[PDB]
Order: structure tokens, then C-alpha cells, then sequence
């Protein structure tokens, strides 16, 4: 035994909840609202210009980052589509590779008869 | 008046 | 990164264009993988780091002639999207006058023209003009028919001889090789008579430019509208209404 | 002697049947939260229509006292969704009640493969940090799912020892 | 060769001072302020809805009025909001100056640490979704924290 | 044992030029972008006072006609603002977009940097707060740095060199 310190792991809102970012032009500011119906579940958080945009850009970043990675790893349901935007260096796929033969099956076949 | 046709079904 | 770039994928191909700069220093293509990269940067929107990466190379790589008239075709682009009108027909202006394929050359010299043209410069706009005729079958010839339509719309109303005019473009558009342009051509014509008061020539030739079945859309929408105008401008609100329901 | 390996949490959890369950389960409930507060508004909706076809007739008094009755209303709706979509209560604890059976099964493989090969940390390549390099032999999803769901010559010559062995079991 | 070493950000906070009672103080006072919001808005609707009802008698004068009148509670309740609930000012700076002097005395202690054991890393596992797991024997939260409580 | 090395984002973002001059040109379109939405409510503010001035020398229907237009233009006006700075608008995307060659780069030169010196793990230290501390010894940012710098002002050699270079390394056979 080692005494693990346990983390945790725990479920998104269910698509009925939304969260997004609005742009409200009359303080150009930007508000990150979670409502489920208009309702707001948690706090607005409203950012300038250049303080949403570092947020933004940081998960952008991260985003970018983790569907590379996908692609390359490629168990991950949608990877096989994004292998296309990689650089060949970082994976191999089977569809453009072949065997001595195309393919292991065998099909000559006979027709016709013979005597004794 | 179709606004007002109800509270005049509308009685005591 | 060329596949990537033509199929409209640019941050792909931009990663294979420098991943050529960054995995190899020794091979050949460095300067082909540059120009690339700066198309591909101009595509994503990065005019003045493409104008600025560009004049780095241009200043001293005495490169091949017909790179560096690509080179100078992607400088006219990017300054067009900076909107430097000046710049752009400089660039432009040589790379017309390095390049050495005529397609491209047709091309080019067709653009200098608009761009004359659109800044009001009549006369360098007919002498680009008449560079693309003189090109006469070294090019497809929709850049010489679209010159003899733009050189009829750049016509002097006021000084200009009708008779010369009429003559060319009478012989133009009794030419079996300029039928599937014969809209172009006719359009044009019924403008001309547009222009000298002349309604029933302006309306037979716009006519005819509808009867072409043009295939553009907007050239049959734009001789409706014409003969709907001219309707109009004759107090004739009928005939204006069912024109402009057809173009409409 | 610090060894460090990875889980990529969403790729496992892609593997578990009990977490579209779980999401399941958690949008009905929300989907049930939703009607009763869609019946609260057409609730409060008839009752604004009654006090609006009236506005024009009835005194100041009786207006103002409908029109109390339905900020109550009003009140009282905001307090059911803060109650039940709110930041404490009916959608935290229902999605913590959903994800504890599941962080238990995951958990419980990865502290089980983290103790067998001696790892000191498990971090998620799924989360907030990003691993731009992972050396791929520390990667413990594909054990902890088959957990969850349950040199050429040198391996020439062991087929060959076991087909010859299995040869001559087979026969006796 | 490589040492590497973790704390628990929140457990920290709460042992070396009374910040859970202070974080939820701050909760509830913020929750406070996003009912009162939801209280302008609902208003907001009312007069909305009021002012749609009567247009006929009105002279499109006093509508402008009543539209202005509208307009001006509507960015009133704009302006406190993002008063409240900006990125910085009123949550995040009460929440700043309830935090920031002993997130910044800890930094300053893990620094400390590192420089005296040679630590190569120091990771933050008060995220809890990052480092699922650590081996509690690369903890320093108890050296931080008497660090903390020497001073006074 | 593991080792470990990072790399820092945005310290990495604000050491390349290219990176840096297009922001700049990038804050300038949004300027122009600015102006222009300031150019249309200049125009709905003088269309507006028009109304207003003449508003009772006009019929019923004309008044409708001109307020008709002032809400088109205003609707007008709001569709190029959030087109133009929303959440998902054009300055936004715009924003998004600049660093992805510069993100491929650095993950293929992370990639080959993992391969040559005997790296497990290469994290980004700002994408989260999970690394409080870091030994700047195991930094691989100006590495990094010196790589994109390298390939950006990469030159083609010459055909002596080009010759030199197929000799030296044609000796092993
Ligand atoms: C491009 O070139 C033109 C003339 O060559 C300049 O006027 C312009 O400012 C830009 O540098
Ligand atoms: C374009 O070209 C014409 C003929 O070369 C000039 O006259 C004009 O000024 C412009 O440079
Ligand atoms: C063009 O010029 C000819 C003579 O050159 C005229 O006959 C004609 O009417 C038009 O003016
Ligand atoms: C509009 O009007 C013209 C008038 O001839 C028609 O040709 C056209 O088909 C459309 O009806």
C-alpha cells in the first residue's frame, strides 16, 4: 500500500443547461453566463476586451493541442477525420499500404472435366 | 373586445 | 503543402511548408518552400508579414525568373489586400514582365488594365487592354473579349469617333471564333446606344445579348435592367414593371 | 525511483456504458426540472393574462394586490429554480450521486494498475495541463479498460517452442 | 535523480487560516447580489410588459419617456452587475484580497523549499482534475504550513 | 526515474516577431473595424434627428416608412458589431488563428526535442496552475525558441556548398 491521494472526476451539464459567451456592445464587455433557461445558474463573469481574449486564446491553445493529439493517438471517435489536417510523419495508415497481392484471397477456380 | 368577451362570460 | 494549399486547407499546408524549412537545411526547394509559405500566410491573412518575408527574399537571391514573378504576383496580392493600389501595379507590372507562361501573362495584363481602369487611368487601362488583344491565340480568349468589352465601356462619349467603334465592334461580333462571347459583346453594344440616345438600336442590341442565353446570370439581369430603364426613362412604367420583373 | 504515468480519463470513460447511463439519467432529471418550471410560468403567465384583461376596470387597490400576488409568484418561482438548478443543490448532488459508482470503478482500476507497477503519479491527459510529449509506455488507459470491461528470432523461436509443445500435448 | 514534490493548495488555506468561513460569507453575499440582479430583471419585464399594454393612450411622447426610463434601468442594472461580477472588482477582489496575501506568502514558502531540498518540481494538486493520484509521501503541505505559522 | 522538461506558451508566443507584428495588424483591422461601426451611428444618429426634426410635417405613413429604415439600419449596425467583435466573430477567430502554425511548429520541435535529449514528459507550464514550481534547468522554451528562430531564417546553400555537403555525406559509402 501507498496511500494514494485520490482526485476526483465528475460529470458535464447535461445539453438542456447552456454556457456561453455573449458580447454586450453598449460596455463592450464580454459575459460568461451558465443558464438553463435564461435562469443563471452561477455568477456572470464579465471581462473586458484582452481579458476575455487571454481566456479565449489560452483554451484555443489547449484545444489545438489535445485534437493534435487525438488525431495522432486515433482511438478516440472522430480522430480518423482529423488524421487527414496531419503531417504524415506522425502516423501510418494501412489503406494506402499492400501486400505482395492485394489482398489473401484465393480464387482460381476450375471448370470442366476430366477422363480415364 | 375578444380580451373583454371573457369577463363578460364571467359572472358573479 | 502544394496539395493542401489548392484543396483550400492553409494552416496544413503551411505546417508542410515548414516543416520543409526546419527539416531540411540541404535540400534545394528552400526558396520554392518560402514563397510558398508566404502564399500561404497571405491566404490566412497576413499581408504585411508576406510583403515584409518577401522583399527579405527578393533583396538578394537572384532566384529563377519565373519564381520571382510568382514572387512578385504573390507581393501585387498581398498589397491589393492591404489596399495599396500603387504598390499592386508596380508588383504587379513585373511580374507580367517576368513571367513565361501567356496564360498568366494574359491574366496579369487583364488585372493592370482593371486596375487602371477602376483608378481612372484611360490611358494606361487601353494600352494594358490592347496588350491582352495583342496576345491574340497565345491565351484563352475570354481575356481578349472581356478587353474589347472593357475598352467599350472606357469609350469617349464626346470626342471619340461612333463610326470607328461601330465598325470594330460590328466585326467582332459578326466572328464565328467569338460566339460564346457574343453576350459580352452585344451587352456592350446596346450600351453604347444607351449612350447615344439611340433606343432602338440599344434595345435590339440588348435583345440580342438576351437572346445569347448568356449563362452569367447577371449579364441577363443587367440587360433587363437596362431595357427597364429605358422603359422607364421613356414614361413607359408598364413595360418598366415586366422588365424588371424579369431581371428581378 | 518516482515513476509517472497517464490515464486520458476521456478516452476510458468513452469505454464505460455506465457514463451514457449516467448522462443519461442526468438529463432526464434536468428535462424533468424543466417542465415543472415550464408549468410554474404558464402558472404565472394565466395569472398575468387575468390581471391584464382587468387592468381597466377594477380600482388601484385590487391592481396592486393581484400584482403582489404575482411578484409572490414570481418569487416563489425563482426560489424553486435556485433550488433546483441553482449553484447547491438537486443538480450538484444528483451529478455527484450519478459519477460516484463510476469514479469508483475507474478509480479503483487505476489505483489497482498504479500499485501493481509501482507509479507514483497518474496525471490526465484529458485535463486542463497539456502533455505536449508522452512516452507512451506509461500509458495505463488501455489496461485500465480491459480491466474494466472484463528481435524477430527471438519470437519466431517461442512459436515455434509452443507449437511444438502444444503438438505433442494435443496427441497425449 | 529527479525530485519531485506536491501540495494541496486548499487544504493549506484552510489549515493555516479560517478561509472557509470567509469563502462562504463571500458566497452567500454573492448570492445576494445575483438575486438582487434577477429581482431587476423581473422588474425590467414587468415595466416592459406594462408599457406594451398601454401604446393606444399614450401620444408616443410619453412612450419615449417610458422607453428611456426603461433603457436607463436597464443599464443601471448593467453597470452594478458588472460592479459586482467583473473580472476584477467586488467578488474577485473580495476574493482576491481573501486569498492573495497567503497564496503569495505559500508561493514564497514552496520556493523556499525548493532552493533548500532541490526540489525539480513542485505540482499544484488543489485542481483535483489534473493528478488523479500522488503517493502522499511526495507531500510538502506540513513543512508549508509550519512555515506559514512560524510567522506570526 | 523520470524525466521531466516543459515549455512556456506564451513566453514562446512573445519571443517570435512574425507572431507579434501580425497581433499588431491584426488590433489595427479591429481598429478600422471600430471606426467603421462608428461611421454607421453617426449615420442612424443623423437619420434619427432628421425624423425628429420634421416628424410633424409628416403623414402616418411616411412616418412609418422612416422609422422603418432607422430600425433596419440600427439592426444593421448590431449585426456588423457582433459579426464583427462577438464571441465567435471575426476578430475573435481572427485572434484564434495566429498561433496555430506557430503551435505546430513548437509540438514538432518539442516531438524531436523528446527524441534527442531522453525526455518522458514534456508538459506547457501556462496552460494550467498545476506546476507551481519548475526548475528552469528542465526548460526547453528557448530551445524551442532557437529552433523556430532557425527555420524561419533558413537559407538555401550553394551549389559548392551543395557539392560539399553530398561529399561529406555520401563518405559512408
Ligand atoms: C508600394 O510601392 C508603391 C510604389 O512602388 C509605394 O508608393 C507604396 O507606398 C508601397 O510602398
Ligand atoms: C499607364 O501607362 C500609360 C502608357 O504607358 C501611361 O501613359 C500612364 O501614365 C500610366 O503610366
Ligand atoms: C463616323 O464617321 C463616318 C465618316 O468617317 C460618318 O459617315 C459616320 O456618320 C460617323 O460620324
Ligand atoms: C420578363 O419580361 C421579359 C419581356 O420580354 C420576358 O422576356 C422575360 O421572360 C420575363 O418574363
Amino acid at each position: 500500500k501507498t496511500q494514494f491521494s485520490v482526485g476526483k472526476m465528475e460529470l458535464e451539464n447535461p445539453p438542456s443547461i447552456l454556457s456561453a459567451y455573449k458580447y454586450d456592445p453598449i460596455t463592450d464587455r464580454y459575459i460568461y453566463t451558465t443558464s438553463v433557461d435564461g435562469f443563471s445558474i452561477d455568477y456572470p463573469l464579465v471581462l473586458t476586451p484582452k481579458e476575455y481574449e487571454d481566456l479565449l486564446l489560452k483554451e484555443s491553445r489547449r484545444d489545438y493541442f489535445r485534437k493534435k493529439m487525438d488525431a495522432i493517438d486515433g482511438k478516440k471517435t472522430g480522430a480518423e477525420a482529423a488524421k487527414k489536417d496531419l503531417l504524415p510523419r506522425y502516423y501510418i495508415n494501412s489503406s494506402l499500404f499492400e501486400s505482395i497481392f492485394g489482398s489473401n484471397t484465393i480464387d482460381v477456380k476450375p471448370t470442366g472435366s476430366v477422363e480415364m | 373586445l375578444e380580451k373583454q368577451v371573457p369577463t363578460l362570460e364571467r359572472l358573479n | 503543402g502544394k496539395a493542401r494549399y489548392y484543396d483550400q486547407r492553409f494552416i496544413p499546408a503551411l505546417e508542410a511548408f515548414n516543416y520543409i524549412l526546419y527539416k531540411y537545411p540541404n535540400s534545394s526547394n528552400i526558396y520554392t518552400a518560402k514563397i510558398w509559405r508566404e502564399k500561404t500566410n497571405m491566404r490566412l491573412g497576413n499581408d504585411a508579414i508576406v510583403v515584409k518575408n518577401i522583399n527579405q527574399l527578393l533583396k538578394k537571391t537572384d532566384l529563377n525568373k519565373q519564381t520571382f514573378s510568382d514572387a512578385n504576383a504573390l507581393l501585387a496580392e498581398a498589397f491589393l489586400n492591404l489596399e495599396e493600389r500603387d504598390s499592386a501595379v508596380a508588383k504587379l507590372r513585373i511580374a507580367e514582365q517576368f513571367s513565361r507562361i501567356n496564360e498568366d501573362r494574359a491574366r496579369y495584363k487583364f488585372i493592370l488594365g482593371q486596375m487602371y481602369q477602376e483608378v481612372g487611368n484611360k490611358d494606361s487601362a487601353t494600352y494594358y487592354y490592347d496588350g491582352v488583344i495583342h496576345m491574340n491565340r497565345k491565351a484563352d480568349r475570354k481575356y481578349m473579349m472581356h478587353a474589347y468589352a472593357k475598352k467599350a465601356q472606357m469609350y469617349d462619349y464626346e470626342k471619340g469617333n461612333d463610326t470607328i467603334f461601330l465598325k470594330t465592334y460590328n466585326k467582332l461580333v459578326a466572328d464565328r471564333e467569338n460566339r460564346p462571347y457574343y453576350d459580352v459583346l452585344f451587352y456592350e453594344m446596346g450600351v453604347f446606344y444607351d449612350k447615344k440616345k439611340d433606343k432602338e438600336n440599344a434595345l435590339k442590341f440588348y435583345n440580342k445579348s438576351l437572346g445569347r442565353k448568356s449563362k452569367d446570370p447577371y449579364l441577363m439581369a443587367s440587360a433587363y435592367r437596362n431595357i427597364g430603364n429605358m422603359y422607364f426613362k421613356n414614361t413607359d412604367y408598364t413595360m418598366a414593371a415586366k422588365y424588371y420583373d424579369s431581371t428581378l | 525511483t518516482t515513476r509517472i504515468g497517464y490515464i486520458d480519463m476521456e478516452y476510458i470513460l468513452e469505454n464505460v456504458s455506465d457514463y451514457k447511463e449516467a448522462k443519461s439519467q442526468l438529463e432526464l432529471k434536468a428535462q424533468k426540472w424543466k417542465q415543472e418550471i415550464e408549468a410554474k410560468k404558464l402558472n404565472i403567465n394565466s395569472l398575468k393574462e387575468g390581471l391584464k384583461t382587468e387592468k381597466a376596470l377594477l380600482t388601484k387597490e385590487l391592481i396592486e394586490e393581484r400584482e403582489t400576488e404575482i411578484k409572490f409568484q414570481e418569487n416563489e418561482m425563482l426560489d424553486y429554480q435556485q433550488k433546483q438548478f441553482g449553484a447547491d443543490g438537486n443538480l450538484m448532488r444528483q451529478k455527484a450521486a450519478l459519477a460516484k459508482p463510476i469514479q469508483d470503478q475507474v478509480f479503483t482500476a487505476v489505483q489497482d494498475i498504479a500499485e501493481a507497477k509501482n507509479y507514483d503519479f497518474i496525471f490526465d491527459k484529458s485535463s486542463d495541463l497539456t502533455m505536449l510529449f508522452s512516452n507512451k509506455r506509461f500509458d495505463i488507459s488501455d489496461q485500465v479498460i480491459r480491466i474494466l470491461n472484463r528481435p524477430a528470432m527471438a519470437d519466431r523461436q517461442k512459436a515455434l517452442d509452443e507449437r511444438r509443445a502444444a503438438r505433442e500435448k494435443l496427441i497425449e
